[PDB]
């Protein structure tokens, strides 16, 4: 299946506080009213430029993502899990099963970490940076991507170095978006939130 | 152990204290040469990455 | 009572001369922001990773930009000033 | 001032307004730096001239 | 463009940029003068119509 984004995946594009400013800014974007993969329950899917990725429940099925070239030995990538105690970052070789949902390997490791419902995730990977956008907002249905403005906003970092060509997901409903270079106008409250936004490349508008 | 010339490392520093002034005069380094910046400017500069 | 009506409900040409001013005078400080074909935009920035010989070269290309646009910035106000003043004749004139 | 690499000049005062946590510090209009966060108590400052 | 290298074509062109603007803010300033004086006109032919 596909489905219509109406307007989603704004995140903030760095810190520096704001209020009521129109502030215009260039960088890579979900655009608005976009085509996005519907999946039901999953495959290697690429990454290319950035991902947009809600998801929607109240268990706990999608529990992180895997990501990187080959996804196996012979390059690094990266591994973010999250078993019932709380999230696992982590970035070693390994040796992935072709359909995983535990690993078989985890050598070399160069970075560790340890410590109804729609989460919205934005991945993005420039220079040797791996940034992460998320926000968690309540659905009032269970497992239908809804309509709304909601910033996100960023949560972590990690200068890793890595290589990334591809990910996909792992599983004890979710879309997939692409981002592309755009330009935006986006409204900033007295708080300094972004409150709407313009996609100025939608129409004569 | 160093790496090749054709296939070099690149180490990516985060945030620390630098000190550059025990480095500039380590009197081991046959090449010293600053290009973007004076080198006794080095100490008070923060460079985003 | 109808000319309090249909204001209550048009100054458009004095709301068009305060716009101009203002659109101005942001293009003005908006040109402290740009490059001209320097390193950067900011002088404790050229005074703190070039030495003095070559931050010289840097800092002039800064000056020449800033002073062409706030010379630009006088002319057209000359220029807006002289329409105003017109105006403000014909407004003595009819009084 | 110098707010680990912002320089600048000016009056501080406290600050009334919330800075997300994560926002480093304020730019207004025509873009000039007029807030600040300070690193080590994490409170908001205005900068005016 | 094609008998220098970036680093030394970029020396001349920003030369050509010089002067190419400073004739273009000559040509624009001076049709700001002349419209003025077309509209004093204007103005008078309005009136005496
Ligand atoms: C940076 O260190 C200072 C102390 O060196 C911290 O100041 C403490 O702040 C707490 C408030 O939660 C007080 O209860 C302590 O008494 C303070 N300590 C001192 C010695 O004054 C400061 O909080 C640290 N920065 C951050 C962001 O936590
Ligand atoms: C998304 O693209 C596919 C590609 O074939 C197309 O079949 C589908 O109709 C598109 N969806 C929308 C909502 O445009
Ligand atoms: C959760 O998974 C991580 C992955 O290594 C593991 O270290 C941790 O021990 C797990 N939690 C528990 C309670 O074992
Ligand atoms: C990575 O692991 C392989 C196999 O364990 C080993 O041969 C190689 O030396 C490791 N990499 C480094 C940099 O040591
Ligand atoms: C990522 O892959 C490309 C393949 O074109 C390679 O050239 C590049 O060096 C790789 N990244 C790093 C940091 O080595
Ligand atoms: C946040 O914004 C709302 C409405 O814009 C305002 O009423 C409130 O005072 C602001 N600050 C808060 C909630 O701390």
């Amino acid at each position: 299946a596909y489905t219509n984004s109406f307007t989603r995946g704004v995140y903030y594009p760095d810190k520096v506080f704001r209020s009521s400013v129109l502030h215009s800014t260039q960088d890579l974007f979900l655009p608005f009213f976009s085509n996005v993969t519907w999946f039901h329950a999953n495959p290697v899917l690429p990454f290319n430029d950035g991902v947009y990725f809600a998801s929607t429940e109240k268990s706990n099925i999608i529990r992180g993502w895997i990501f990187g070239t080959t996804l196996d030995s012979k390059t690094q990538s990266l591994l973010i899990v999250n078993n019932a105690t709380n999230v696992v970052i982590k970035v070693c070789e390994f040796q992935f099963c072709n359909d995983p949902f535990v690993y078989s390997s985890a050598n070399n490791c160069t970075f560790e970490y340890v410590s109804k419902n729609l989460r919205e995730f934005v991945f993005k990977n420039i220079d040797g940076y791996f940034k992460i956008y998320s926000k968690h907002t309540p659905i009032n249905l269970v497992r239908d991507l809804p309509q709304g403005f909601s910033a996100l906003e960023p949560l972590v970092d990690l200068p890793i170095g890595i290589n990334i060509t591809r990910f996909q997901t792992l599983l004890a409903a979710y879309y997939v978006g692409y981002l592309q270079p755009r330009t935006f106008l986006l409204k900033y409250n007295e708080n300094g939130t972004i409150t709407d936004a313009v996609d100025c490349a939608l129409d004569p508008l | 152990r160093f790496a090749s010339v054709y296939a070099w490392n690149r180490k990516r520093i985060s945030n620390c204290v630098a000190d550059y002034s025990v480095l500039y005069n380590s009197a081991s380094f046959s090449t010293f040469k600053c290009y973007g910046v004076s080198p006794t400017k080095l100490n008070d500069l923060c460079f985003t990455n | 009572g109808k000319i309090q009506d249909s204001l209550s409900s048009a100054l458009g040409k004095l709301q068009n001369v305060v716009n101009q001013n203002a659109q101005a005078l942001n293009t003005l400080v908006k040109q402290l922001s740009s490059n001209f074909g320097a390193i950067s935009s900011v002088l404790n920035d050229i005074l703190s990773r070039l030495d003095p010989p070559e931050a010289e070269v840097q800092i002039d290309r800064l000056i020449t930009g800033r002073l062409q646009s706030l010379q630009t910035y006088v002319t057209q106000q000359l220029i807006r000033a002289a329409e105003i003043r017109a105006s403000a004749n014909l407004a003595a004139t009819k009084m | 001032f110098n707010f680990n690499g912002l320089t600048g000049t000016g009056v501080l005062t406290e600050s009334n307004k919330k800075f997300l946590p994560f926002q480093q510090f304020g730019r207004d209009i025509a873009d000039t730096t007029d807030a600040v966060r300070d690193p080590q108590t994490l409170e908001i400052l205005d900068i005016t001239p």
